[PDB]
């Protein structure tokens, strides 16, 4: 209901989102996964500090092993890249602080999930920072074992990111797209021994499209139109947000440089 | 054997010959044959060659010894490049190997000579002999850090006057 | 060593899996096969995270001090 | 047909590094020597306690995994239980020219 | 003592790679030393890509002694030889 | 370098974004290059890919030993009744942008050693430094941080460019250049410098 | 040892503006703007949202070398028209569109069950 | 600076897929014009050459030497062209062995082109400009 | 033979190196870490202070920075410390040695150095990462590859040495080899794959894509090419960009095979002046060969030209080929299941051949032939009779291989492979070999204790049916194993006789330089040749043109080089000169067109003297078929206006010409014999190619348009002279030992007519040069 | 670890190449490249 860009949604549930993009340029939907990919920002832990440590695993090991783990990523929109709040190190308006203890309790063997995370700055009342599960038995992810005498101590500094600086901090996990199943486009030519149709599958997406015709001839005008994505969130920013932050981060940098541009013309013949 | 030759009517004509192959070498008493070309006839034993046939062929057929065996393998080497090896091998005299029998110890450069092979029984005679070293050769001038007779350093340098312009 | 979390290629969270895994064989009388396939490892680029992995930490623990 | 004995298995001809290699029998046989030179230069898991123990120089493998593709031979020289590399998800094309 | 006189042109009268080289190498070597330069700089700086022009001009006030193998040898000024290669 | 004498470094990295990928989402952890296959020859390398996807996909553990009734015909009769091209061939889309690869790609689970030799403990370089004892050269060794040797062979090498000066800088500047004194007739070092 | 920090990806040093922005000497009409920090997300993007408009006669960009963040895009119009502009309209033409987009997106979600 | 330079009908009479599928190799002869053949590369993708067919074929070369092929917008710009079918070319030789006749050699950037008739002698230059139209 | 002959240096480095399809031909990645910690010496001139006093603040650790600072009293400021470190003041003549920077003079080499190409300069590119990267065509002269090969550099510290870097061992100026007459670096792998794939007829790129390509190329014209296709829709061809990358006026002619200046399927290469006709661009055109591309780009533009084609082409490919896609799956090795069957039916009859030959000679049937065992001549057959078997079947599998087989393409772009490896790996591996015998008898009388005893069937003594596909079984594995063996101890042990004959010619020949008389010789004086090579001639400034005056009809000869004026049959038609008629009949031109006529037969004799072979393409300086094309495009000269030469222009112009040709420049009896002596081969193809008829029909020179050809002949000539200096000794030996390091395996089977049996490899290699009294293989050879 | 504890020497006919007898004592393919290759023996 608009005069651009036509989605319109198949299936979708908490974590999937099967859309067809219609109506769009190729050079956009692909701009558009790639920025989705790792383009917007994301919390997830950035500096371990090290109190006590005698389990099996050793100091970095663990420490690169928290960063990966999916932190609430709503409310981000609103915490400063620690690389501009004025503070000095870190704050609490721009990074969550975290506390982990954990030691070998009983004889038997001691799990430390991430559940055993602690939140110890002020969230100024913002949804960010709470270490996400989806695990039925309610334990999220797996950090680290323990037996008997041993201890493990930390302390998690949370900042903002980009995964384009690490893919720790990247809320895209697998990102499905296919435009044109029967090849109408002859965009590719098919490797084959035989019949190179019964020797390539066709995916769910040509019931969505009519055969090609043989006894048609092949049709040059035609650009790529109307797109078979699938974006799957790995859970700190909703999967519905993803492809809408992305769109507008996308919109943003365009914007960042429209500006810019504008920038530098009265820069010049100005003063 | 094939070979090319030349045809009355012009063509470099294809003419089919009978050729004899042998194992081992008396060229000194076979070319003297009756019913056989003592013009072609041809022995792989370049050393035989020599002795037979004088000097100047021996070059031609250690040439093609060395060249035969480029050859053989797909290779190519510009005849400029082996000739000029095939030649060192000639000028002294006789064929001259490519050992410390061969070349080196033949009264040329004492420091020269002494770091290819055999390096101290050089400079021992080489010190009983009282032998002047010219120091125009390569490595003797390496040994002595200094910029050698070659190309960059062929020639010398120096300032013209007269300009002063 | 240990599970790790996300599978390089993809991406998805595998980490808190690994329980799950073994619990859906043992216990539910079940292959490898569907077990992954019950976990939500629909893409293979995270089935090989799990399929493949070993869990030295056992062994590790085993030790004393 | 006179025979006498029996081989166990011919796949025994091998030694331990060369068990290793999956399919040596559609290598071209300079390879499968080269594979039992690097194999014993790979990277992971060489003793369970390698903790303790302080030796010069030792690497070990944050993650490794067994293989996708195995030997009958690897079951008894314990590959399954102390790999030295990762089952990888690998691309053959050209890709611009890196 | 004994050198081939002016005229006698034993020789090339081109430049050898081997000579060019060395020449446009010791002008180089001056030229880094603030040693004067005989041209205009078109706005460069830099004593090799000099000399350069230095070479162009003619105005390179050096003299080859090329030498034969008898001991015997020729000069030839850098407003003699032909630069072509 | 994988299982089979497949040696190689790494050229570059690059990031889950610019890389190519299947209509599926999967991203290639690492990209080998065609040519050196036919050449060397080695096909197991091929089968154990072929065999490994299938595996990956159906769970499964997968049977590489060597005298076997497996057949590539076999295993591709599997890998098609999962919905793929029986030979390992996957429509890829270029990842600048996002265009349909002409040409299908092989690609798929194949196991990778991580060999030692790490560019950062072979990395060597010496502008001067530690010399030896006796002559004076410098020392041998990357953990001394020495020089690196100009042998012979490289001297050769070096006379056929005709690179004179080049060669003497080789042997005077950089290493071993000494000043002595000499006599005017015997020609020895006798001469007892009483410089200053 | 060697290697260069991520935050390189998208952060700019010392004098290092966003834009430079070129006059081509080969072509009258033409210009050659160097994007830093920037990579195939964007220049994609401008590059066939610009060769929509009928008024351009040349434009396509290069990513120099793929260690270093930074494409070049060359813009060449028809006479009387500067490039800037031509930008300038298509930047707003994808704003358009993405803004368009998101709306079109959120219609749709808020529908779905799931 | 401008005008045809070769107008004839020829007809289709051997359409050769030599191990392609975008390309044609064609072979045509003339009308009342008796000793006059054509062989031609068509890329068949685009316009569809079947056998026992009629071509108008015509050379031509309407419309700093190459001045940046601009892009086409011919709705408001006069074309060149009622044709289905154009491509722009080369010409690398002429044939005169014996003749008589004359022949043609020509390089539309890699499909080539041999035409074979004799009445052209001030038609045809040693030149780059030359365009071939194609239509029915 | 360690410290004086070589020792270890400073200002030197090593990494393991990878490849950039983005660097240039020329440059050389150099990780920041160590352009960080070579230094190079550079004088304070107020040409840099301004760079230079801020290099120095800059510090020693801002890679645009310098450590140390050398005073006029010699003092040695350490830029790391030092109190004034931030202070100093650069006055002129003091030093600093800053770090090294783009754009530099950097020895570059890799072991073993066997070759001047193994050590060249490049221009340093200071780079990320920590590995030195150069580009792919840089490989082949160092044989390098990145499998974890590492490199050397080394840092000149003086001004001379910087020029003698960048003056003689610069990269582009070795880009023809002056080994073998022809370009030692090419197109390889991905770009070679792929620059096939663009310039098939099928492959039109299209606007998107075309103008980013353009954009691609440096410094390219700016101007879009007008598209091939200009119907329903603007395409390009593939050849059609590409043509983009290559200079103007740069002519190539080829014909492959079924060559009609039209082609069936694309064969040979026509390039006129800037743009490509028709051809596919592959192996024999961009690569390193005799007369591919960059033979010709360098000869004719220069090196500093052809070093930034390099550069060109690839980027364009690469980038075309990078948004195309190439791969190889095992579906590239399967065959038809017709094609299969008939292949192990093409093994059984040719197994069964055996069992017949077999049969035979048990039962005392089979022949001795003359000179050989009964034994000898079974063996033979047997091994015959399976190698034809593999290749039969080989070329089979070759057969039914698809054009989309993506294996089979990189053989006919020539990338990788050939077709042996096709057989292998889809058809059959087939027999095994050790010390040139087939499959031994290590236990007695038999193989293996799996076998009988006295069992010469195929498999039994190592015939392996079997595919790299199907698979080896448990036998045949283990003969495959014997014999890759073979190769790997070979390479171990015989490698360090390869080493040691090139030590000896190289220790031999060494010190043979050209003089100032143009005479080779060594350190005593002594004359080896009295002109280099027999005619004082570099080797890089050569290649191999036909002499057509030697085969041809006794009577097609009269047919080109005949003028008769006074005849009205065989004078030349008014139509080829301003002259024409009003110079038939004449008495004093049919002097001079007689006395030229006279001089060609009398070479035809005289070369069918020298090469008796009936050959004609040999080696000689100043390519002839391109300063006609460079004339006939220069001029835009049309066949059908008249020439405006006379009888006297021409004929009694190549004749003046020869008279400056100069090799030796002296000026008595004897040395201008040599100096005519040495030119005679030269001039029978300048007199066949400037033939009076020729200069006029072939190809119509105008007055201006000779003079010109003529003028551009001697220069051309006296560049292709070999310069005083020169160490031909070292050049010598290193072009022999480097082929010579080429021999191993087989060395000597080898695909052909079977054994030899005479010597052939290194073996006979090291008997020729020991000159072996005791040699194995002597023969007689009577005609 | 495992293939060092089974290293088979040789100290200085033919003595490198693989010798039938060696069929199942001897492993065909381990061996060490170059140097003193095929002296050295994997079981
Ligand atoms: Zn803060
Ligand atoms: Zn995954
Ligand atoms: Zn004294």
């Amino acid at each position: 209901s608009e005069e651009g860009p036509q989605v319109k949604i198949r299936e979708a549930s908490k974590d999937n989102v099967d859309f067809i993009l219609s109506n769009v340029d190729l050079a956009m939907a692909n701009s558009l996964r790639r920025v989705m990919i790792a383009e917007i920002p994301t919390l997830a832990i950035d500096s371990v500090e090290v109190e006590t440590n005698t389990t099996v695993l050793a100091d970095e090991f663990i420490a690169h092993r928290l960063g990966l783990i999916p932190l609430q990523s709503m409310d981000i929109e609103q915490l400063e890249y620690s690389r501009d709040c004025f503070c000095e190190d870190h704050c609490d308006k721009c990074s969550v602080v975290l506390t982990l203890q954990a030691f070998g309790e009983s004889e038997s063997t001691t799990n430390v999930y991430s559940k055993d995370l602690v939140i110890v700055s002020n969230l100024m009342g913002r949804n960010i920072g709470h270490p996400i599960i989806q695990d039925k038995e309610g334990n999220g992810v797996l950090i680290c074992k323990l037996r008997k005498g041993q201890e493990l101590k930390l302390t998690c500094v949370a900042k903002k990111g980009i995964a384009k600086e690490h893919a720790k901090w990247g809320p895209a996990a697998a990102i499905e797209f296919e435009y044109d199943p029967w090849n109408k486009l002859k965009h590719t030519d098919y490797w084959y021994e035989q019949d190179s149709a019964k020797e390539w599958p066709q995916s769910k997406n040509c019931e969505y499209e009519d055969p090609p015709n043989e006894g048609d001839p092949f049709d040059y005008k035609a650009q790529a139109d109307t797109f078979y994505m699938n974006v799957e969130s790995v859970g700190s920013i909703p999967v519905d947000q993803v492809v809408v932050r992305g769109i507008d981060t996308l919109q943003k940098k365009v914007a960042s440089i429209l500006l810019a541009l504008t920038q530098m013309d009265q820069d010049k013949v100005n003063f | 054997y094939d070979r090319k030759v030349p045809s009355p009517t012009g063509e470099y004509v294809k003419e089919p010959e009978w050729v004899l192959e042998t194992d081992g070498v008396n060229l000194s008493e076979v070319m003297t044959v009756p019913g056989i070309d003592p013009t072609r006839i041809y022995t792989n034993s370049f050393i035989d060659i020599m002795e037979v046939l004088g000097i100047e062929a021996g070059r031609a057929a250690l040439y093609k010894e060395v060249y035969n065996v480029i050859a053989s393998d797909g290779s190519y080497v510009n005849y400029r490049h082996m000739a000029l090896l095939v030649d060192v091998m000639t000028t002294q005299g006789g064929l001259t190997s490519v050992t410390r029998h061969g070349f080196n110890r033949s009264n040329t450069g004492a420091l020269m000579r002494c770091s290819f092979e055999e390096t101290v029984e050089i400079l021992f005679e080489a010190g009983a002999s009282a032998e002047l070293d010219d120091c125009r050769g390569v490595s003797e001038n390496v040994i002595l850090g200094q910029m050698a007779p070659i190309g960059t350093g062929a020639f010398d340098v120096m300032i013209d006057e007269e300009s002063l312009v | 060593m240990i599970v790790p979390v996300r599978c390089f290629s993809c991406g998805k969270v595998v980490g808190d899996k690994w329980e799950s895994y073994l619990n859906l064989l043992q216990e539910d009388e079940l292959d490898e096969g569907t077990a992954l396939s019950r976990l939500g490892l629909k893409r293979y680029c995270c089935r090989r995270m799990i399929l493949t992995h070993v869990d030295l930490i056992e062994k590790f623990l085993r030790y004393n001090p | 047909t006179t025979f006498t004995h029996c081989e166990i298995h011919p796949s025994m001809i091998l030694g331990v590094a060369a068990s290793i290699i999956p399919f040596p029998d559609h290598n071209q046989s300079p390879r499968n020597t080269y594979q039992s030179a690097m194999g014993k230069q790979a990277m992971g898991v060489f003793l369970t306690n390698y903790n303790v123990r302080m030796d010069t120089m030792a690497n070990i493998l944050y993650y490794p995994q067994k293989p996708l593709g195995t030997t009958r031979a690897m079951e008894y020289l314990k590959f399954r239980e102390l790999p030295a590399g990762q089952n990888a998800i690998v691309a053959i094309a050209c890709y611009s020219g890196y | 003592e004994k050198a081939i006189p002016k005229d006698q042109r034993a020789t090339t009268p081109y430049m050898t790679k081997y000579e060019r080289a060395r020449i446009l190498g010791t002008r180089a070597l001056q030229i880094s030393m603030n040693a004067p330069v005989f041209v205009d700089l078109e706005g460069e700086t830099d004593p090799l890509r000099i000399a350069m022009k230095e070479l162009a001009e003619k105005k390179i006030p050096l003299v080859i002694r090329r030498y034969l193998p008898d001991g015997s040898f020729e000069d030839w000024s850098v407003e003699e030889l032909i630069v072509d290669l | 370098a994988s299982r089979h004498g497949q040696k190689g470094t790494i050229g570059i990295t690059y990031r889950r974004e610019d890389m190519p990928f299947t209509a599926e989402g999967i991203v290639p952890d690492l990209i080998i290059n065609p040519h050196a296959i036919p050449s060397r020859m080695t096909v197991a390398h091929l089968i154990e890919c072929l065999l490994s996807k299938v595996a990956a996909l159906s769970g499964n553990e997968g049977d590489a030993s060597p005298f076997t009734d497996i057949t590539v015909e076999g295993i591709s009769k599997l890998l098609r009744e999962h919905g793929y091209q029986s030979r390992g061939f996957e429509v890829m889309y270029n990842g600048h942008t996002g265009k349909k690869l002409m040409a299908q790609i092989f690609f798929g689970p194949t196991y990778y050693q991580r060999l030692r030799h790490m560019v950062d403990d072979k990395i060597h370089a010496r502008a001067r430094g530690p010399m030896q004892v006796l002559t004076r050269q410098p020392v041998e060794g990357r953990s001394r941080d020495g020089g690196l040797r100009f042998g012979e062979m490289e001297r050769d090498c070096m006379i056929a460019h005709g690179a004179a000066s080049f060669l003497k800088e080789r042997l005077m500047e950089a290493s071993d250049a000494f000043r002595v004194h000499i006599c005017g007739i015997c020609g020895l070092m006798t001469v007892i410098a009483k410089l200053n | 040892m060697n290697a260069p920090d991520r935050f390189e990806l998208f952060l700019l040093g010392e004098g290092e503006s966003k834009l430079k922005i070129d006059p081509d000497t080969k072509a009258p009409n033409a210009v050659v703007i160097t994007f830093e920090k920037e990579d195939h997300t964007l220049g994609n993007l401008i590059r066939a949202e610009l060769l929509n408009d009928r008024k351009v006669l040349f434009a396509a960009y290069k990513v120099e070398h793929p260690f270093f963040a930074r494409f070049k895009l060359r813009i060449q119009t028809t006479e009387g028209y500067d490039p800037k502009d031509a930008l300038k309209n298509a930047c707003n033409s994808i704003i358009n569109k993405l803004g368009a987009l998101k709306t079109n997106f959120e219609t749709e979600w808020n529908l779905q069950t799931l | 600076m401008s005008n045809t330079l070769f107008d004839d009908i020829f007809q289709v009479s051997e359409v050769d897929p030599g191990r392609y599928n975008k390309v044609c190799r064609i072979e045509a002869a003339s009308t009342t014009q008796d000793q006059c053949k054509l062989t031609l590369d068509i890329n068949v993708e685009l316009f569809p050459v079947a056998a026992q067919d009629s071509l108008t074929v015509t050379i031509a070369s309407s419309l700093s030497a190459t001045r940046s092929w601009r892009p086409p917008q011919a709705g408001d710009r006069s074309l060149a062209d009622d044709y289905d079918y154009v491509m722009y070319g080369t010409a690398y030789k002429f044939e005169e062995v014996s003749k008589d006749l004359i022949a043609v050699y020509y390089s539309f950037g890699g499909l080539l082109m041999r035409l074979e008739g004799n009445y052209r002698n001030l038609n045809n230059l040693k030149q780059e400009n030359a365009y071939l139209l194609i239509r029915r | 033979r360690g410290n004086l002959m070589g020792k270890r240096v400073d200002f030197s480095a090593r990494t393991v190196i990878s490849g950039d399809p983005n660097l240039e031909l020329d440059q050389v990645g150099v990780p920041k870490s160590i352009a960080k910690t070579l230094t190079y010496p550079e004088v304070v001139t107020p040409y840099n202070i301004d760079r230079l006093t801020q290099l120095v603040r800059n510090g020693p650790n801002e890679h645009p920075g310098a450590k140390y600072v050398i005073r006029d009293s010699g003092d040695r400021i350490d830029l790391r410390y030092s109190k004034r470190a931030g202070d100093i003041q650069l006055q002129y003549g003091w030093k600093v040695e800053r770090h090294i920077m783009d754009n530099d003079p950097v020895l570059f080499n890799r072991q073993p150095s066997l070759h001047k190409m193994s050590m060249m300069a490049h221009r340093v590119k200071v780079i990320p990462y920590s590995t030195f990267r150069l580009n792919l065509s840089v490989t082949s002269p160092y044989n390098a590859d990145f499998d974890g090969d590492e490199m050397n550099l080394h840092v000149p510290q003086s001004e001379e040495t910087r020029a003698e870097l960048s003056q003689l061992c610069a990269v582009p100026l070795q880009i023809v080899s002056p080994q073998s007459n022809k370009p030692c670096m090419g197109i390889v792998q991905d770009t070679l794959c792929g620059i096939r794939k663009l310039t098939l007829r099928d492959t039109f790129i299209e606007l998107d894509q075309v103008l980013n390509m353009l954009y691609w190329v440096p410094d390219w014209d700016g101007v879009i090419p007008t598209p091939a296709i200009i119907k329903p829709k603007p395409l390009w061809s593939g050849k059609q960009i590409l043509s983009v990358a290559i200079p103007n006026g740069i002519h190539l002619q080829r014909f492959d095979e079924g060559t009609t200046l039209l082609s069936p399927k694309d064969n040979g290469m026509l390039i006129i002046d800037g743009q490509i006709i028709f051809g596919v661009v592959e192996k024999k055109t961009v690569g390193s060969s005799n007369g591919g591309l960059i033979h010709v780009v360098t000869r004719e533009k220069g090196p500093q030209v052809c070093a930034k084609l390099f550069g060109n082409i690839q980027k364009v490919v690469n980038f075309w080929l990078l948004h195309n896609g190439f791969s190889t799956g095992i579906g590239d090795t399967i065959a038809d299941g017709p094609t299969m069957r008939e292949i192990t039916e093409t093994i059984a009859e040719a197994k069964k051949k055996v069992l017949d030959v077999t049969k035979e000679a048990q039962a005392n049937l089979l022949t001795a032939k003359h000179g050989m065992t009964l034994r000898e001549s079974f063996e033979d057959n047997v091994v015959r009779f399976l190698n034809e078997a593999r290749d039969k079947a080989g070329r089979l599998a070759e057969v039914n291989l698809k054009d989309l087989n993506n294996v089979k393409q990189m053989v006919m772009a020539g990338s990788k492979g050939s077709f042996i490896n096709i057989a292998q790996m889809s058809a059959c591996v087939g027999q095994q070999s050790v010390e040139g015998k087939r499959i031994a008898f290590g236990f007695v009388d038999r193989t293996l204790p799996h076998f009988s005893k006295d069992d010469y069937s195929p498999e039994s003594k190592g015939f392996v049916e079997n595919s790299y596909l199907r698979g080896l079984t448990p036998q045949e594995f283990f003969f495959h194993a014997m014999g890759g063996r073979e190769g790997l101890i070979d390479t171990a042990v015989k490698t360090a006789e390869t080493g040691y004959i090139q030590r000896r010619l190289v220790k031999a020949l060494e010190d043979i330089m050209v003089h100032y008389d143009n005479t080779t010789r060594n350190s005593l004086g002594n004359v080896i040749q009295f002109i280099y090579g027999e005619d004082g001639m570099d080797a890089a400034h050569i290649e191999k043109q036909s002499l057509d005056t030697i085969g041809g009809s006794d009577a097609a000869f009269e047919k080109r080089y005949r003028v008769d004026l006074l005849n009205t049959d065989h004078t030349l038609d008014p139509s080829l000169l301003e002259s024409g008629s009003e110079i038939l009949g004449d008495l004093k031109l049919q002097v001079l067109l007689d006395e030229e006529y006279k001089q060609l037969v009398k070479d035809r004799k005289f070369l069918r003297e020298v090469f008796v072979d009936g050959e004609a393409n040999w080696p000689l300086p100043v390519n002839i078929r391109r300063i006609i094309q460079n004339a006939q495009q220069t001029f835009h000269i049309d066949h059908t206006k008249p020439s405006d030469l006379t009888i006297k222009d021409i004929v009694l112009g190549v004749k003046d010409l020869q008279e400056n040709l100069l090799v030796l420049r002296g000026k008595n009896e004897i040395i201008q014999n040599a100096q005519r002596d040495a030119v005679t081969l030269f001039c029978c193809l300048l007199r066949s190619r400037l033939a009076t008829r020729r200069v006029l029909q072939e190809y119509r020179l105008t007055k201006q348009a000779f003079d010109w050809v003529l003028s551009n002949i001697e220069a051309q000539f006296l560049r292709s002279v070999v310069h005083p200096g020169e160490m031909v000794g070292v050049l010598a030996a290193q072009s022999i030992g480097e082929p010579a390091t080429q021999m191993t395996l087989n060395t000597f089977h080898f695909a052909g007519v079977a054994s030899k049996k005479v010597t052939s490899g290194v073996p006979r290699l090291k008997e020729i040069l020991n000159v072996a009294k005791n040699m194995k293989t002597p023969s007689l050879t009577v005609y | 670890t495992l293939s060092h504890l089974r290293r088979t020497n040789t100290p200085i006919a033919k003595p490198r190449q693989l010798h039938n007898t060696h069929w199942g004592l001897v492993c065909p393919a381990e061996t060490p490249e170059g140097q003193a290759c095929g002296l050295v023996k994997n079981l």
